[PDB]
């Protein structure tokens, strides 16, 4: 399973740019695609969505009207075209697939990103902490709180954890509240009630260190939090 | 000379089990209930209608989350279910359309199939690509298969229209055991709750228990006058029900190794395609190919109420493992949930 | 509704979409059912044409054909015999050098096997195409060994018209209530390529039929 | 304004039992019962026939208020020309259904196999759309719509309209016959007398319960009297409705046993 | 045959020596484990409609 995605560098302001994105090894007509971007130093900021079957479209308010996205099922590629660069779309641009029934895991393979430079009644999701100091062999608690509840009438919470080692593409950890994702170990736990959420490692290696985000899935546009580090 | 010998020792020793059978009978189960108060009077309606199948439907089985559930038709089609919401989950193609039986396994992660084809296929539903695929085809039988049942996420039992049982290892693709005691086709199959020994019923009239470990057959059964198309144990393990082509239903113990109780009606003269129980035990669902289901008093013989609604055949029905809803299946190509 | 629930929507309307498209190319196909002895010769029928039960496809004058065989199921076929409820049309060979042999006479078992399907529940208005094959052996070997030894009460002329004209008479008449289905026979050979156009021939009828069925008059 | 009593009364009678029955057949094939390329035209059939009875009970109602209980209201004009769309929606349809068994017997392979899907709805839309259109323009030159009328352009629509239902009446026969004949050449395996007394059964009925109302509406008062009003007005109704009411039972209910 | 004849002496001699109890106790143990699982039973005693999901 692998996804590599292609175009970048460096154009001048008020140019236009595609960015095309090959998959290969899994089913791709059956997958939905999102586009995300990463600032230099900053955190993550959602851009575009796209369904199987190219029925529903979803663009973010900084980029609708310059932005646009498709796909090819035959020849298994993503595309994105820009217009009207800023001087504020300089970034890391990822590429991910998702999909949708009932029991899936979500959000749970990353590309490897394309670098682009330019020359010159929303959910808001807080974690006020940043840079905890650890030792191994010890044990980390980390909080988040939402705005508004997270909790659907139907007993579903939509609440995201992931992980960013340096140098390397985010990784899904815990999807749905509570629930975790294949291939993790068992030293990772999440819980939290409404608006206040926790994550908790139980006795730590020195592999994970890194950035933890959070992210909500309740509605559009699809709001991130800034990151807490661990140091060592 | 030898034979004839043998043949005589062999009608002398019926006659005793016959006779042990008969001085373990004092009372009856109808004499022992009379003094308890009726089940009124079961009045349920249609909850749900799952439709999408487009021939007829030949077997369904429910999830142990009491949720999903998946079907088989004549179509060529497998479909996974929702049944809150009434949407799909998957639909898998089959190369063989010739399907009799499904299965679904307790943890989840497989499903599995067969018919006239001769062989069993395991299908796997969690891949790190999106679709579904194939992981096995058990191919060692002579006849149709007629049941399946999984035991865990590496073993199988079939039951096949060649007089057999059999008992397999999924990732060597061997069978371990051959149950072999029967005269006539094999027609369906039953877990206990231990998964410690199973009951079968055949075409010669004739209920058998076995053990898995050992392998031999332990217990007969004989009272119908007719095949034997449905078999389901009772939930404490100690009893079962069958149905057969006679119009009757019976109710067998182990313990005490005869029968208890037959279900019958003057108006009834068609055969019973699926038998189920409740989660209490006190409820006896049977399936008709009169067109609709029957509720039976287990404990008093008596009908309790009916179920209407399908235009052809009830060809399966099941109940959750929470006892909230039953389903029946059709030949009209038609799904229902009653509550 | 959340947006995971749209999402789920979404893909059930398409696994609807597709097995619609797939129902529609089924239902315009020609299914046939092969009936016959061991013997009777149906290998050389399938040649000409094109465990468990075994499947064959071939297309002729823009019309798709799936010819199931089942010959190597032994067991009860009471079981498995409503599968095939609804089929277009059945075809019976039967050998007719081989009433002079020994499996009960072989002639009388292929009787019984007509008979048995012929007055079916399953199949009260199914049509049958019978196959006679092998007539080079029997014009050759009813000049030698009678046939008054399958027919005691034949009471005939002994030659290779009267012969075949009275074994066809008496396959034909095992069919009570002929009023609702149709018998086509056919006299084959080893060599011989006509067969295609007799069950083209045929199949025509059904289709007529059933699309008058279709638009209401029946 | 007396000789008039019975063939109102009539008109109501076997108009109020039409409305059962099309109702009847639209609920069914709505959610019901299932759907194939031949029901289209069943429910077109249904719904414009519907629309033709309701006019006619609202006209007869007004007639009875206006004379048991005079001091009433006036039917819109406008109204009257709804109803003769309806009428030669009504009058399409059933040639169509004939025309499309002659195919399904003439040409079997292409029916069952290279036959489009949507041919069906094709084929409805652009006969209600030539209705209204040929309703509209003639409400509207000849003073039912909400203007000024003239002479001769109602004659020249009037007889166009009277050509449009003599066309159809002779394809219904032409591909009857055709049917007709295919079946006496050769067939084998059909119930031939119950096919020649449904297909003589339906042409019948559309020629003496169908047309006569057309026939005089829109080409005898122009030929042509104070009898050839108010003495054949009536029974052309009556008969139009019996035929009206009739469709139903031929086309939906005779055939489900 | 010979052989098929001793092995269903074999099984009937298996068979024919088991432990049995009457029937009296056993429809007692039927009664009893239907009366102890009374209330947890939906479909005996229906549950009101906001406890029930298909509604
Ligand atoms: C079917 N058409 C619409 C009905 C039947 C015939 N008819 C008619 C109309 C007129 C007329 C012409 C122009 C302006 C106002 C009235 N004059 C006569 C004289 C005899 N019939 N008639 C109306």
């Amino acid at each position: 399973v692998q996804l590599v995605e292609s175009g970048g560098g460096l154009v001048q302001p008020g140019g236009s740019r595609k960015l095309s994105c090959s998959a290969s090894g899994f089913a791709f007509s059956s997958f939905g695609m999102h586009w995300v971007r990463q600032a230099p130093e900053k955190g993550l900021e959602w851009v575009a969505y796209i369904s199987s079957g190219s029925g529903t479209i979803y663009y973010a308010d900084t980029v609708k009207g310059r932005f646009t996205i498709s796909r090819d099922d035959p020849k298994n590629t993503l595309f994105l075209q820009m217009t009207s660069l800023r001087s504020e779309d300089t970034a890391m641009y990822y590429c991910v697939r998702s999909i949708y029934y009932y029991g899936s895991s979500p959000f749970d393979f990353w590309g490897q990103g394309t670098t682009l430079t330019v020359s010159s009644s929303d959910i808001v999701m807080t974690q006020a902490t940043s840079s905890v100091p650890v030792t191994p062999g010890e044990s980390v608690s980390i909080s988040c709180r939402s705005s508004k509840s997270l909790l659907h009438s139907n007993g579903n919470t939509y609440l995201y954890w992931f992980l960013q080692r340096p140098g390397q593409s985010p990784q899904l950890l815990i999807y749905r509240m509570s629930n975790l994702a294949s291939g993790v170990p068992d030293r990772f736990s999440g819980s939290g009630s409404g608006t206040a959420f926790t994550l908790t490692i139980s006795r730590l290696e020195a592999e994970d260190v890194g950035v933890y985000y959070c992210m909500q899935h309740l509605e559009y546009p699809l709001t991130f939090g800034a990151g807490t580090k661990l140091e060592l | 000379s030898e034979l004839d010998q043998l043949r005589q020792e062999a009608e002398q020793l019926k006659n005793q089990i016959r006779d042990a059978r008969k001085a373990c009978a004092d009372a009856t189960l109808s004499q022992i209930t009379n003094n308890i108060d009726p089940v009124g009077r079961i009045q349920m309606r249609t909850r749900r209608t799952l439709r999408g199948h487009l021939a007829k439907i030949y077997a369904m089985h429910w999830g142990t989350d009491s949720r999903l559930l998946v079907s088989a038709s004549q179509d060529g089609k497998l479909i996974i279910w929702d049944s809150y919401t009434t949407n799909k989950v998957h639909a898998i193609p089959l190369r063989s359309s010739w399907v009799m039986t499904c299965a679904y396994a307790p943890s989840g992660n497989y499903v599995a199939c067969g018919g006239l084809d001769n062989i069993c296929s395991i299908y796997n539903l969690k891949t790190r690509e999106g679709n579904v695929r194939v992981s096995r085809e058990l191919a060692g039988h002579t006849g149709y298969l007629s049941c399946c049942r999984f035991l865990d996420d590496n073993q199988i039992v079939t039951s096949s229209g060649d007089t057999t049982c059999a008992l397999w290892d999924i990732e060597t693709g061997q069978q371990t055991t051959t149950f072999t005691g029967h005269t006539g086709d094999v027609m369906s199959l039953s877990l206990a709750p231990d998964t410690r020994l199973f009951v079968s019923g055949a075409c010669d009239a004739s209920a058998k228990l076995w053990d898995v470990r050992e392998g031999m057959c332990r217990q007969t059964f004989t009272g119908h006058e007719s095949d034997i198309n449905a078999i389901c144990f009772f939930p404490n393990g100690n009893a079962f029900a069958t149905g057969s082509d006679d119009a009757t239903c019976r109710l067998f113990d182990l313990r005490a190794d005869q029968e208890l109780m037959t279900y019958s009606h003057d108006n009834i003269i068609c055969g019973i395609t699926s038998v189920s129980f409740s989660k209490s035990g006190r409820l006896l669902l049977a399936g008709y190919d009169d067109f609709n289901c029957n509720v039976w008093d287990a404990l008093k013989a008596d009908r309790a109420g009916v179920l209407a609604g399908h235009d052809n055949r009830v060809s399966c029905l099941g109940v959750t493992d929470d006892g909230m809803a039953v389903a029946t299946g059709s030949w009209d190509s038609f799904l229902k949930i009653w509550n | 509704l959340s947006a995971e629930d749209k999402a789920a929507v979404e893909r059930s309307k398409m696994i609807d979409r597709n097995l619609r498209e797939d129902g529609e190319k089924a239902a315009r196909e020609v299914k046939l059912l092969l009936l016959g002895a061991g013997e009777s010769g149906k290998n050389t029928i399938v040649k000409q044409m094109k465990t468990g039960i075994v499947e064959t496809h071939f297309t002729f004058k823009d019309l798709h054909f799936k010819m199931f065989d089942v010959g190597a199921q032994r067991s009860e076929r009471k079981k498995w015999i409503h599968c095939f409820e609804g089929v277009t049309a059945i075809i019976f060979c039967v050998a007719l050098s081989d009433y002079d042999l020994v499996l009960m006479n072989r002639m009388h078992a292929s009787m019984k096997l007509f008979d048995s399907i012929c007055n079916n529940k399953w199949f009260t208005d199914t049509s049958i195409i019978l196959f006679l094959n092998k007539k080079d052996l029997f014009e050759e070997k009813i000049k030698k060994s009678p046939l008054t030894i399958c027919y005691p009460e034949y009471a005939g002329s002994n030659t290779y018209e009267e012969a075949a004209a009275y074994i066809q008479c008496q396959f034909e008449d095992l069919n009570k209530r002929k009023d609702t289905k149709e018998i086509y026979t056919h006299f084959t050979c080893s060599t011989d390529t006509k067969n295609v156009q007799f069950v083209f021939d045929a199949v025509t009828d059904v289709i007529i039929k059933n699309n008058l069925k279709d638009c209401g008059l029946f | 304004g007396k000789e008039t009593l019975i063939p109102v009364f009539l008109i109501l009678f076997i108009a109020l039992v039409g409305l059962v029955g099309n109702g009847f057949v639209l609920w069914l094939l709505g959610f019901r019962m299932r759907r194939n390329a031949f029901s289209v035209y069943v429910l077109s059939l249904a719904g414009a026939d519907f629309l033709f009875l309701c006019f006619q009970i609202i006209n007869c109602l007004v007639y009875l208020s206006n004379f048991f209980c005079s001091i009433s209201i006036n039917f819109p004009s406008f109204f009257t020309t709804v109803m003769t769309c309806a009428y030669l929606a009504g009058l399409s349809m059933l040639s169509t259904v004939s025309t499309e068994r002659c195919l399904s017997v003439l040409w079997p392979i292409w029916y069952r196999c290279r036959r489009p899907r949507h041919l069906s709805a094709v084929v409805c839309v652009l006969l209600w759309a030539l209705s209204l259109l040929l309703s509209i323009l003639e409400g509207k030159f000849c003073g039912f719509l909400f203007s000024d009328g003239d002479s001769g352009w109602c004659q020249t629509f009037d007889f166009i309209t009277a050509a449009w239902l003599i066309f159809l009446f002779m394809v219904l026969c032409g591909s009857s016959l055709a049917l007709l004949v295919r079946i006496l050449c050769g067939s084998r395996g059909l119930p031939l007398t119950r096919l020649y007394l449904t297909i003589l059964l339906t042409v019948l009925v559309f020629l003496l319960c169908g047309l006569p109302f057309g026939i005089q509406w829109f080409l005898i008062l122009w030929i042509w009297s104070d009898v050839l009003f108010c003495h054949i007005h009536p029974v052309s109704v009556v008969l139009s409705s019996l035929n009206s009411s009739a469709n139903p039972i031929i086309y939906f209910f005779v055939g489900s046993f | 045959s010979i052989a098929q004849a001793r092995k269903l002496v074999e099984q009937l001699k298996m068979e024919a020596n088991i432990d049995r109890i009457k029937v009296s106790k056993a429809a007692a143990d039927l009664m009893a484990y239907c009366e102890a699982h009374a209330k947890e039973d939906p479909l005996l005693t229906p549950v009101p409609a906001s406890e029930n999901p298909f509604r």
